């Protein structure tokens, strides 16, 4: 075992429950549901759809393709090789 | 397509949209409190006066 | 409200802490900005002369 | 739906809600101490005087 | 109080250290702000004139 | 080629293109608001006057 | 609008937070720049003389 | 419930509570030393004089 | 004293280094604050004139 | 050699080259806009005058 | 145009965000540099006296 | 309990306690050297004079 | 001397580098503090006038 | 020209971004250094008096 | 030895040396451009005059 | 000379770079400190008056 | 010349980038130090008055 | 116990102690060079004069 | 011992020592260039004059 230079003991043994140097109790047990100190209720239960507080609707449902709000088209279709916008060639393949 | 498809985040489309409802509602509530804070600042600070 | 599917590709465990963290950081930055560039905000804390 | 569903964090809905009770109670207790600290600051500092 | 299900998508091992850490950082920032922008707070530490 | 090929990100080509529609639309909306913000700045600030 | 396939090689869970985050950081930097290098922006917050 | 349930951190409820006893005792010991340090600071510094 | 179960969801290998680290950082910050905003603390180190 | 060889990034040589076409084209487009921006700066700023 | 095979050894999910990010950061640094070392750029924002 | 139980770090209780003996001895050795360093500082510097 | 079991939940490969690293950083910070807030410490290095 | 085997032990996905990144950062630092320590570089941007 | 041995980075010796040809040629290209830039600086700036 | 077993719980791939790195950083910090707080060190570099 | 076995416990993919990177950073720091604490180095860049 | 036991770092006790011989000898080599450097500094600088 | 033993980094002793030959030779090359650079600095700068 380690033989320190700063004398002995180097650690304190423990054969059971931790004993607090600052007295007891150290923690509070719980028999079940959390008993809050700031009264009750602590949370609001949700039985189904999320009940908003800032009115409704909260989201816009999407059917099919994305309906762009800034007109159309939103993307340029690519067929085959990439269509360069800065002319050609774009590579010097080995 | 399949609405039951689990996406890389683990959420389905329906679960992602349900989650976003909290984000939209949270944004709207944050905005409402910010609106009142801006009104109080206008009434008591020299801003816009 | 149409971006609800973002949580299918952005993980909520990442995007929600980043959102709430960023919003809080932005608010702190605006407070420090108005505090440093105005006389009435520091005077408000200084209170009675 | 299924209340037994283990979500990506490993917590069930019931476990997540029970955890949040500590977060709400901690926030309320933090607020109460902050309220007293603001009252002491008002009584002893020149703020709001 | 209705956000209790956030812990199903945000891991408590991440969100709780970030929350408690952020709240502590915010408190430090507010103390440094009032200390730098007021005369009575530094004078309080300086004590006897 | 194969349009059903799942790429390393998990998205197919069709899914990546559909996702990019939101990024392009979001950029256009951000630009529109920025254009109005720049107009207001011109009307009220001494910039360009 | 021709870069839509970028999400096949860049993960949206990484590139989207970086995009929205960078755009926000750039906006903050432009505000701080104009605020520090102009007299009319700080005076606007100072309001009534 | 089940007291033998290993939670995501690997600790059981009994192990987490036994661990917390060290955290509470450590906080109380840190507080006691801080109280003496504040008393010495008051006795020797001009603070509160 | 009732938060003992936090170690079931927050990994001690992370939360304990963060706690002890943060407490040490806070102490350093308070020492730097009083040293910079008081005359008696630097004079104490300067000692004999 | 083998043109079908999947490299550690997951892309083949043909896919890496096709991707680089966007980087080369993107660099050329950025350069074109930068050239115009430098022309405007020369016409309106005192640089090179 | 001869470096096209770089994406076989550098992951696009890493190299593309770093490329686009670095190019953006460099542009910001050049703007801040010219803004700090010139009189005409800040005067441009200040506009009408 | 079980003294042979390998904990999440891989160390047994006996191995963790044997390791801590080095930490306590190291702290005591650091403290003894620091005490001599403080005595030298007192004897040669104007502190406490 | 009673905290010896901490190495069962905190990995020594992490906590020991952090401990020794932090202690070293604190010593550096204390040296910089006394160096900046005293005249005798810099004069000691300057030596002969 | 004799270090070509470095890529057998250093991953190109890491070493190539670090190489290109570091070379770019060094160039920026040299520009800022000459800009801060010379009069002709800022005057070059300021142009006509 | 074995020229077919895949090293931990995934590249063979022949592949690592082929990659390094781009780094060596790239360094030479950067050097050639830097030499011209230094020539222009000498011709137009007061350095070495 | 008795801590030789530390490498059984601290990974040499981490602790050796941290040790050599920290020792190097400390040396840099001590050089910067003596350079900033003394006249003879900068004069040594300035040499001939 | 006797430390050749360090690469058996320190990964070259980590130690080689850190070594080459640190040597480069140290060189930059020494240049900035001599530049800031001497008159002949900035005058060398400023050249003809 | 078992001297052949591979610990979590992968090194045995005999391997860890053999490694530490390089760290101890390296520290002694660094110390010897530092002692000579301090002697030179004392002989040539005004420190301790 | 076993010369064929693959260590945690993946390199054998023979491979680590062969790698270190490049580091030692590289250090000597860097040292040789630095010696010439110091000679030039002495010949042209006022240092040591
Ligand atoms: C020689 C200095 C050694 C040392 C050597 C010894 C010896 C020898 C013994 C102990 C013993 C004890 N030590 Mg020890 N110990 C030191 C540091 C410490 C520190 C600390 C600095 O925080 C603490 C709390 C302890 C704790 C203790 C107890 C566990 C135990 C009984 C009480 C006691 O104080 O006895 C008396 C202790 C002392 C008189 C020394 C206390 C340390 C002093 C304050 C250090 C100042 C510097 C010293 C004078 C010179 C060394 C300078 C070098 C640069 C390091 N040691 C240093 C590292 N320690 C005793 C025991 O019970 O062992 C079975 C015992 O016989
Ligand atoms: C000597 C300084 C020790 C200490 C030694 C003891 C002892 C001894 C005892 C307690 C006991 C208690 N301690 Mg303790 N305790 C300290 C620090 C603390 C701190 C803190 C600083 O924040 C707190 C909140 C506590 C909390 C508590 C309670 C759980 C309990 C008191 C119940 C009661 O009504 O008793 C009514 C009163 C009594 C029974 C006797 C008086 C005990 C008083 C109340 C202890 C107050 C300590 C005070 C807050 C800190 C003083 C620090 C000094 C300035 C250095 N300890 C430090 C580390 N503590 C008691 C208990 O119930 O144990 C079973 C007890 O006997
Ligand atoms: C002693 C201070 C305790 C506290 C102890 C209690 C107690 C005791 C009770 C509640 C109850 C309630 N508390 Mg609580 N609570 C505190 C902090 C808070 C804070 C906060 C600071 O942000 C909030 C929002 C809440 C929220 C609530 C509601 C869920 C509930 C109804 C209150 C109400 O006005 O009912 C309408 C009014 C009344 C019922 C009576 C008058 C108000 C009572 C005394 C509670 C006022 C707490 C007040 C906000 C604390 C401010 C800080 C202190 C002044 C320092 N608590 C702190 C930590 N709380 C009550 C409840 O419904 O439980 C079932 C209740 O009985
Ligand atoms: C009390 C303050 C609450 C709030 C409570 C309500 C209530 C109550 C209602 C809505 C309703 C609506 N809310 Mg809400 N809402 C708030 C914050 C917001 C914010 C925001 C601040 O950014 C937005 C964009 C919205 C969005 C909306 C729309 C979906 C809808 C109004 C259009 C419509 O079809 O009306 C159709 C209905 C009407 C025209 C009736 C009158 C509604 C009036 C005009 C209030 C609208 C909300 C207003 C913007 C809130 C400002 C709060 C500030 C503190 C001043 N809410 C805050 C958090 N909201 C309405 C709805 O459709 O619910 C089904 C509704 O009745
Ligand atoms: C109301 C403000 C909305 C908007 C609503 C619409 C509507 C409505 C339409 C488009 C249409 C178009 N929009 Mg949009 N759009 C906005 C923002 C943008 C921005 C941007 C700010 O960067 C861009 C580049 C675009 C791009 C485009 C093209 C894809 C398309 C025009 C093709 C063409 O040749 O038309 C040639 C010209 C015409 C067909 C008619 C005249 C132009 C029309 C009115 C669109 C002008 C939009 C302008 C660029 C941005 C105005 C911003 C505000 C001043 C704040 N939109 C914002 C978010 N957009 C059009 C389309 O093709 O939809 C199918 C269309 O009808
Ligand atoms: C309109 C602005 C577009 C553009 C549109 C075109 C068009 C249109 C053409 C090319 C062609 C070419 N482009 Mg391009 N190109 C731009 C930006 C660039 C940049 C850059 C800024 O760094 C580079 C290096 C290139 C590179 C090239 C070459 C590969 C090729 C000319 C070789 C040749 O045969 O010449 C001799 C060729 C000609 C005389 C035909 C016309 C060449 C045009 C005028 C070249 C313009 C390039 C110039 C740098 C653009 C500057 C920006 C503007 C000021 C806005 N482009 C931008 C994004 N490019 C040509 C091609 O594909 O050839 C097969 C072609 O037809
Ligand atoms: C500092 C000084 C003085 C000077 C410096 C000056 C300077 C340099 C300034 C530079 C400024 C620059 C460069 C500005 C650039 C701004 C840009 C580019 C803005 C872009 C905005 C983009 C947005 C808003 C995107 C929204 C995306 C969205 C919402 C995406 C949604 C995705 C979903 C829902 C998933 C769908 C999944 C499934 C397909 C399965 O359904
Ligand atoms: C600070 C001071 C005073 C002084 C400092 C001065 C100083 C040093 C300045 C230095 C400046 C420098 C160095 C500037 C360099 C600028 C450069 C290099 C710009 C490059 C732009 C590149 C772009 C725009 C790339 C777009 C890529 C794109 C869009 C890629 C798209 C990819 C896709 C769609 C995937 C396809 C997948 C599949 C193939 C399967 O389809
Ligand atoms: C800036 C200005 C002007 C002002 C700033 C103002 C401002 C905001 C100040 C804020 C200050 C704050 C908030 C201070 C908070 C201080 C606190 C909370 C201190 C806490 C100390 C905790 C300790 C010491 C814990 C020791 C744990 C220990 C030793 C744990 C041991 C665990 C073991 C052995 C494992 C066992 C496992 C098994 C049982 C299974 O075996
Ligand atoms: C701050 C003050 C005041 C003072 C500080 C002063 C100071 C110290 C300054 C120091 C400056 C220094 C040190 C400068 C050094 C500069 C250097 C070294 C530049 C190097 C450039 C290298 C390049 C451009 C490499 C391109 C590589 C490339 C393109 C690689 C391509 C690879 C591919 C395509 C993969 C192939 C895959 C497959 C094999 C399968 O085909
Ligand atoms: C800023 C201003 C103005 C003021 C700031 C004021 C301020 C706040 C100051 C605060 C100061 C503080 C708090 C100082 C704290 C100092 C402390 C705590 C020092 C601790 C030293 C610990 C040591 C040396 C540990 C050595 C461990 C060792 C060698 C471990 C060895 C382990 C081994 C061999 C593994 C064996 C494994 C197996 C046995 C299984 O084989």
């Amino acid at each position: 075992e380690y033989k320190g230079h700063s004398g002995h003991p180097l650690i304190l043994k423990q054969e059971g429950e931790y004993k607090g140097y600052s007295g007891e109790p150290l923690i509070l047990k719980q028999e079940g549901e959390y008993k809050g100190y700031s009264g009750t209720p602590l949370i609001l239960e949700q039985k189904g759809e999320y009940q908003s507080f800032s009115g409704t609707p909260l989201i816009l449902k999407q059917e099919g393709e994305y309906r762009g709000f800034s007109g159309a088209p939103l993307i340029l279709k690519q067929d085959g090789e990439y269509k360069s916008f800065s002319g050609y060639p774009l590579l010097l393949n080995i | 397509d399949d609405p039951n498809k689990v996406w890389p985040t683990g959420l389905t489309i329906a679960e992602s949209e349900e989650l976003h409802k909290h984000v939209i509602d949270g944004t709207r509530i944050f905005g409402a409190i910010a609106i009142v804070a801006h009104f109080l600042a206008y009434v008591y600070s020299p801003w816009l006066h | 409200m149409n971006q609800g599917r973002i949580w299918t590709v952005v993980n909520p465990g990442v995007g929600l802490p980043l959102l709430l963290g960023s919003v809080t950081v932005i608010a702190i930055l605006v407070h420090y900005a108005v505090l440093s560039n105005t006389t009435w905000f520091p005077k408000y804390w200084n209170g009675a002369t």
